[PDB]
């Protein structure tokens, strides 16, 4: 985009950023729903942490 | 947003490289580290991938 | 899982050791878990545990004395009582106490006590090892 | 002197302030979390201390 109209230079960068940020946000949003199961599903945690 | 405005002010190679380094170091590296830091007994492991 | 000697239990070692490459704390088992137990019991005085005023053994109350028969009998009574109350997993055989012999001047100042024990092949109703004690009782 | 004789409930404190209840809850949670590796719960164990 260093050889074209400053709009074309804008659209390309936004187009990549949008997809990256969509996937990022999906993961961040879904994470909180697994915390308690990550604990209650085992009986062999390290003692110094439990 | 800051980096993109600074680039659109003056279009040279260094501004573009900074815009790209933002993506490389703030999103993708962290997704990789999140993936490697989780075990398979949780469903998240299969979601991310 | 049911291994051998599981009824004797596993626990933390003494003193606590932390490994950093292996992100864990050291754990002992079987006969090592018993030996270390003894090292704790005979090195704690009676009032040092916060809500447990009866746990410990007052040996340092017998320092600065010559080893007469009346001192040896007192040492034996203290040690036997402590082990009877707080070590259900072993059987005590005999206590050997000697003073003297190295320099024959440094040797005069030290007392040596030997503890001989064996390990009982059955469980005990006073052993808090999980999950047997929930059914074996008290 | 406001208090001339005392009891287990005179001065009164909320029922969660009881050493034995806190201790029992702690032990139950420890067995639920790590009861498959750490099995020794006698008084010589540093964890109980």
């Amino acid at each position: 985009p260093l050889m074209g109209t400053v709009k074309d230079a804008r659209t390309e960068l936004d187009t990549v950023f949008q997809v990256l940020l969509q996937t990022y946000r999906q993961i961040i949003q879904q994470a909180p729903n697994y915390l308690k199961a990550s604990l209650s599903d085992r009986q062999d945690h390290q003692p110094f942490l439990s | 947003s800051q980096k993109l405005a600074a680039f659109l002010a003056e279009r040279t190679v260094t501004s573009l490289s900074e815009v790209l380094s933002i993506w490389k170091t703030e999103i993708l590296t962290k997704i990789q580290q999140w993936y490697l830091g989780i075990e398979a007994y949780t469903p998240l492991k299969s979601v991310i991938k | 899982d049911d291994e051998s000697n599981a009824y004797l239990g596993t626990g933390w070692g003494f003193p606590p050791t932390f490994e950093k490459k292996a992100r864990s704390v050291r754990l002992v088992s079987a006969e090592d878990d018993i030996r270390e137990s003894l090292q704790i019991l005979l090195s704690t005085n009676l009032g040092e545990r916060v809500m447990q005023p009866n746990y410990g053994c007052n040996l340092q109350d017998l320092l600065f004395e010559s080893l007469s028969p009346t001192v040896a009998s007192n040492i034996k009574e203290l040690v036997r009582t402590a082990i009877l109350y707080y070590e259900p997993r072993i059987r005590l055989n005999k206590l050997d106490i000697q003073q003297g012999i190295v320099n024959e001047a440094d040797a005069q100042g030290l007392i040596q006590i030997i503890v001989d024990c064996t390990i009982i092949s059955t469980n005990s109703r006073f052993n808090f090892v999980y999950p047997f004690y929930l059914q074996e009782g008290s | 002197p406001e208090y001339l004789s005392i009891s287990k409930q005179k001065p009164d404190f909320p029922p969660y302030l009881n050493f034995q209840t806190l201790r029992d809850i702690g032990i139950t949670h420890l067995q639920a979390l790590s009861g498959k590796i750490w099995t020794d719960y006698n008084l010589h164990d540093p964890g109980v201390t």
